[PDB]
């Protein structure tokens, strides 16, 4: 099936308090494979994943000096950017940015990514043609013009078609038991309830991975969608998700609902009904 | 393995 | 990170075609290049090659590169005298390292019109052995006796181009005629 | 745009007394990312507990995990005291093993 | 562009050194190299920024510092025979699109462990032959410089005491005249082809000059022949008329 390399950096400034807060991250489906933090004490790219472990310490020496450059590239940004909106010196600012690539079940490339966004908002992505710029205010074409006379583009496009995809490749293979696996959700199915006339229903699903699922309420067959209370999907901890949905039915009622997982693990779509 | 050439904005 | 350079040296007749070829080691080179150094003065950068095209070429350079045998190219056509440097292969792993390779000299050799060659004897103003006018496919040979110096070829240019090579020794009769005795042909002056 | 917090508190595996687990505390959809976040015992904050690198969502918001290795008793209280720009006041979610 | 002092230099073993780099880009990224006959060039340390410093492939030796964005100093604590080679400077510009790197001319250095090793030149030119100038019509005069150690030199033709570059020729390196020896002195030979109707006019005066790099006006020498400070050494021919 599909699989997908991506690195989120953030650096957020601390004028007055010292330089900025830079941690980087990257994964490899839902699994975080490595990091790095300026307020760490390594100073290096750190493993955090067991099947990135056996690499080389050339891997470590080059990959902390490229995510060194990313964090000294950022602490330019917070303040250039300060400068293009003209906001002031004292004032804590965010900049963040992803990049990945995606490779189909072939492994070969699909579709590249990268984005820059400031304080939250978009600042600037590339084109799904790797070759032009999606600049969002006046500042974010500033910065486009800078780019396409570097010609950046050219350069992260190389990066997301080949090396990108080839690192992909040797991490699926060196991680196979862990990234190209399929926990299908444990379901069941719980009952509370406060008063005499009302018990909520609460439709679980626990340790699956990846972390796509589709959790669904109904009634009678009708989509129970805006009486439904939805948890975001949640990590437990050891590399699974968790997730639940419930609702308020009145007494007599329970035979009426019914709770429907989908999730790639299930060959067929499950529904439990509380019976 | 990370992109090797990021510039500034 | 290794690149590596075989053959040290390589000499092409004037117009013909030169082909430097490198070889590297690391997965994570990134981007490729290649540098070319006259003497005296440090390296230029000469052209790139992204690391997904397959080749690349500014005037007269092209560069090829292929990463399924980790191998990159460059040819020289059509190859003038003005090219002979020390060619260097590089890459690098992201912007803030380079890995250069041996290197490679590359001799032009000029087209002679019409050569003549000959050892001729030169006294000081106050012997050495000149050997000159002659093919550059003659190749030079250095000295035999270790007390019997012998230079290495070189071209000198007129605004007339000549091939010289020169041989001198502190001994009795170390004379001209055997000073330069490997690879050669005829005008052994009187 | 400052974005509040999105608390959960959880075990990682179903809540057996006597038996040892993971407290878990997951905030998420928050902007900014300075965030303190204590899971506490009895009302009393517990020391050693571990947290997730900083990420973020498509939406650029951000996510943290924090940790504990834990023993969940009948008796035991636990919580999750979160502070952010957002809140006026620290958002104390108190742990129900049935959520 | 980027400057590095000095050009040449002969230090004996135990001297400390340190090797100038500037560059007047605003380049946020510099670079030491050294070239060896047998591997190309090799990085020695770089800087990614001021205040920033990094060990390269072959660090073990140097000391390095970048305490401005302009300069990135290359210190050679003690010096040792192993270090003997031509250093180059680098600079770049990642973060703004200049991937590409910029080299200084380099410098060479030379490391003994007696400076009484230390020899300026004998320089000497050969007249035209005879036979030459009949046959071809051209005269070609050949300087030969001798003796010297280090091989730190800059040979030049001069006719009529402007300085001339056509019909030249000269060594690209020159050859140890004692390949057993570690402290083998060197010889260097060069050409200068005119025409034979300019060698026959005794108005012409040629005169081949070699800079040779030594000792310095610091430099400690107890000895009784002429100290090899850095001094020109030149040899001439008057046209002649045989």
């Amino acid at each position: 099936g599909s699989h997908s390399m991506r690195y989120f950096f953030t650096s957020v400034s601390r004028p007055g308090r010292g330089e900025p807060r830079f941690i980087a991250v990257g994964y490899v489906d839902d699994t975080q494979f490595v990091r790095f933090d300026s307020d760490a004490a390594s100073q290096r790219m750190e493993p955090r994943a067991p099947w990135i472990e056996q690499e080389g310490p050339e891997y470590w020496d080059g990959e902390t000096r490229k995510v060194k450059a990313h964090s000294q590239t950022h602490r330019v940004d917070l303040g250039t950017l300060r400068g293009y909106y003209n906001q002031s010196e004292a004032g804590s600012h965010t900049v963040q940015r992803m990049y990945g690539c995606d490779v189909g079940s072939d492994w070969r490339f699909l579709r590249g990514y990268h984005q820059y966004a400031y304080d939250g908002k978009d600042y600037i992505a590339l084109k799904e043609d790797l070759r032009s710029w999606t600049a969002a205010d006046m500042a974010a074409q500033t910065t486009k013009h800078k780019w396409e006379a570097a010609h950046v583009a050219e350069q992260l496009r190389a990066y997301l078609e080949g090396t990108c995809v080839e690192w992909l490749r040797r991490y699926l293979e060196n991680g196979k038991e862990t990234l190209q696996r399929t926990d299908a959700p444990k379901t069941h199915m719980t009952h509370h309830a406060v008063s005499d006339h009302e018990a909520t229903l609460r439709c679980w699903a626990l340790s699956f991975y990846p972390a796509e699922i589709t959790l669904t309420w109904q009634r009678d067959g009708e989509d129970q969608t805006q009486d439904t209370e939805l948890v975001e999907t949640r990590p437990a901890g050891d590399g699974t998700f968790q997730k639940w949905a419930a609702v308020v039915v009145p007494s007599g009622q329970e035979q009426r609902y019914t709770c429907h997982v989908q999730h790639e693990g299930l060959p067929k779509p499950l529904t439990l009904r509380w019976e | 393995l990370l992109f090797g050439y990021p510039v500034y904005v | 990170q290794q690149v590596k350079q075989n053959s040290p040296s390589l000499s092409v007749q004037e117009g013909r075609i030169s082909i430097l070829n490198c070889d590297y080691t690391n997965s994570m080179f990134d981007y490729f290049l290649w540098y070319k150094k006259y003497p005296a003065e440090g390296p230029t950068f000469l052209i790139s090659i992204s690391s997904i095209k397959d080749k690349n070429a500014d005037g007269r350079f092209t560069v090829f590169l292929n990463k399924s045998a980790k191998h990159l190219s460059l040819h020289i056509v059509p190859s003038q005298p003005g090219d002979s440097a020390v060619y260097f292969c590089a890459a690098m792993e992201g912007a803030q390292k380079l890995v250069f390779g041996q290197g490679t000299r590359l001799t032009i050799n000029p087209n002679i019109q019409n050569p003549d060659p000959a050892v001729y004897q030169l006294r000081d103003s106050k012997s050495v052995c000149l050997f000159t006018d002659f093919d550059s496919q003659t190749n030079v040979s250095q000295s035999k006796d270790s007390d019997v110096y012998i230079t290495d070829k070189t071209v000198l240019d007129m605004r007339f181009k000549s091939n010289s090579a020169v041989a001198w020794s502190n001994k009795s009769d170390f004379a001209c005629a055997n000073a330069f005795n490997n690879s050669i042909i005829p005008e052994d002056t009187f | 745009i400052q974005r509040t917090p999105k608390i959960q508190v959880y075990s990682r595996h179903p809540a057996e007394n006597g038996k040892s687990n993971f407290l878990n505390c997951y905030v998420s959809g928050f902007h900014p990312s300075d965030i303190e976040v204590d899971l506490l015992k009895n009302g009393e904050r517990i020391e050693k507990v571990e947290h997730s690198d900083l990420s973020f969502s498509k939406d650029w918001s951000f996510y943290l995990l924090y940790y504990t290795e834990f023993t969940p008793t009948e008796k035991d209280e636990y919580a999750c005291r979160v502070n952010h720009v957002t809140l006026s006041q620290p958002k104390i979610v108190k742990w129900d093993r049935d959520m | 562009g980027v400057t590095q002092t000095p050009k040449f230099q002969v230090l004996k073993t135990g001297q400390s050194m340190t090797l100038q780099c500037a560059q007047d880009m605003n380049h946020e990224y510099m670079s030491w190299y050294r070239q060896d006959p047998g591997m190309g060039l090799r990085l020695i340390h770089y800087s990614v920024g001021a205040g920033i410093t990094d060990q390269g492939e072959v660090p073990n030796g140097y000391n390095v510092s970048r305490s401005t964005t302009e300069d990135f100093p290359l210190r050679l604590l003690s010096a040792a025979p192993s270090q003997t080679s031509v250093y180059f400077c680098a600079s770049s510009y990642p973060g703004g699109g200049f991937y590409e790197q910029y080299f200084g001319p380099g410098t060479r250095l030379t490391v003994t462990e007696d400076l009484k090793n230390v020899f300026p030149p004998e320089v000497a030119v050969f007249e035209p032959s005879e036979a030459e100038i009949s046959h071809t019509q051209k005269a070609t005069l050949v300087c030969l410089a001798t003796g010297f150690y280090p091989d730190h030199v800059e040979l030049s033709w001069w006719v009529n005491g402007k300085e001339v570059h056509s019909g030249v020729s000269t060594d690209p390196q020159p050859l140890k005249e004692q390949p057993a020896l570690n402290d083998s002195r060197y010889a260097l030979s060069s050409r200068l082809r005119v025409s034979a109707t300019f060698w026959q006019d005794p108005r012409n005066h040629f005169r081949c000059q070699v800079q040779f790099y030594g000792l310095s006006e610091n430099d400690e020498w107890t000895q009784d022949r002429a100290k090899p400070v850095t001094q020109i050494v030149s040899a001439e021919a008057w046209g002649r008329a045989d």
